[PDB]
């Protein structure tokens, strides 16, 4: 990922928010910016430097400094809630294009809520099928953005991990799921496994052990 | 008034081939650069490649993961852009977007985007789910329990609890497509810990494609 963005930011109605993109190619080129709402295709918001297409209001503006590019929204409105992506060349002189990882912008419409986390060890029945899945379920959080990290014996592990993007609950908060697939032998060979969930800069941990 | 409409997405096996089309109007097609961009379910945008206008040489450039496997071409007489996808891989599963591409060295930007068409790559055929309990045991007054629905194909699976009588606190998550080309999902419910000895909790898993229904009673360890 030659272009890097923060995964998530939030803003209150009427306030100003800045989303930043970083990469070596931004020293040579402007970044363009794209807005994508759930279930819709992207739309261009800024191109060149601070060119807003027709239909894009003035409150969106672009700027750049060194190897960074920034999208600023002044006076955030509910309709500005979306994922935002930057794009530019991957390096100077290249004929290729790349995107940043995207930033989820939440326009705050309900209280910030910390996730409830439950980590399920592999069921005995699944082990009988010669498989082992740790299931980390994450619910009731807002804004709908988390990062999930797994540990085995207190050290990081991220092979065999699959994580769903947060989606809405019936009560309008967010939930997400993460899976760590192991062999039965891997599962019974370690002392502990942990699911670490970071939300709004705070991290909670749940741990399970192949004993007890 | 600019219109871009992608078509041709479908289910295809690894190693197979698939041809996407993007039909365009509302701009002078022959003078436009045109790109493809893709997005795996729940993930970010990834540039696929771009073809220049005839006046600018008509040449193509490709992202490293697809170079040598996909071909971008255009038929200006039909206002149509194509993506010929060969040697398909499971990691190519994504919505594929067509984008009119502006230019001004200088970078390129994506002026207009289509709706997208979905490409799913898997070697699997119809396969019913295996259902495993996510059992509660020793969050305060409440406990979470659920059902893990593993390795089915194709989508969808639906899940209810107690034949629909239980809805409060229920959440069924989106499915994950694994490298195996099979899907898995989970469903969870949060209930009062004191009900675990009073109320029975059964997840009802329906997989219409395989003519399968599974009921799993979930009990504490």
């Amino acid at each position: 990922s030659e272009l890097t963005q923060d995964p998530a930011v939030s803003v209150a109605l009427g306030q100003t928010v800045r989303i930043t993109c970083q990469g070596d190619s931004l020293r040579s080129y402007y970044a363009s910016w794209y807005q994508q709402k759930p279930g819709q295709a992207p739309v261009l918001v800024i191109y060149g430097k601070n060119n807003r297409p027709s239909g894009i209001p003035d409150r969106f503006s672009g700027s750049s400094s060194g190897n960074t590019a920034s999208l600023t929204i002044t006076g955030a409105q509910a309709e500005d809630e979306a994922d935002y992506y930057c794009s530019s060349r991957d390096k100077s002189g290249s004929r290729l294009s790349v995107f940043g990882g995207g930033t989820k912008l939440t326009v705050l419409s309900q209280p910030k809520a910390a996730p409830s986390v439950t980590l399920f060890p592999p069921s005995s029945e699944e082990l009988q099928a010669n498989k082992a899945t740790l299931v980390c379920l994450i619910s009731d959080f807002y804004p709908g953005a988390v990062t999930v990290a797994w540990k085995a014996d207190s050290s990081p592990v991220k092979a065999g991990v699959e994580t769903t993007t947060p989606s809405k609950q019936s009560n309008n908060k967010y939930a997400a799921s993460s899976y760590l697939s192991l062999t039965p032998e891997q599962w019974k060979s370690h002392r502990s496994y942990s699911c670490q969930v970071t939300h709004e800069g705070s991290t909670v941990e749940k741990t399970v052990a192949p004993t007890e | 008034e600019v219109q871009l409409v992608e078509s041709g997405g479908g289910l295809v096996k690894p190693g197979g081939s698939l041809r996407l089309s993007c039909a365009a109007s509302g701009f002078t097609f022959s003078n436009a650069w045109m790109s493809w961009v893709r997005q795996a379910p729940g993930k970010g945008l990834e540039w696929v490649g771009r073809i220049k206008s005839k006046t600018d040489g008509g040449t193509t450039d490709y992202a490293a993961p697809v170079k040598g496997r996909f071909t971008i071409s255009r038929d200006d007489s039909k206002n149509t852009l194509y993506l010929q996808m060969n040697s398909l891989k499971t990691e190519d599963t994504a919505v594929y977007y067509c984008a009119r591409t502006g230019k001004y060295p200088g970078e390129e930007y994506f002026q207009d985007w289509g709706r997208g068409t979905l490409v799913t790559v898997s070697s699997a055929s119809t396969k019913g789910p295996s259902v495993f309990p996510l059992a509660p045991s020793s969050s305060g007054g409440t406990a979470a329990l659920g059902c893990l629905v593993k390795d089915y194909f194709p989508e969808p699976v639906t899940v209810s609890w107690n034949s629909g009588a239980l809805t409060s606190g229920v959440h069924t998550f989106p499915a994950v497509l694994q490298s195996s080309g099979l899907y898995s999902l989970s469903s969870v419910v949060t209930v009062p810990s004191s009900s675990l000895g009073t109320q029975t909790y059964i997840c009802n898993v329906n997989h219409k494609p395989s003519n399968t229904k599974v009921d799993k009673r979930v009990e504490p360890k």
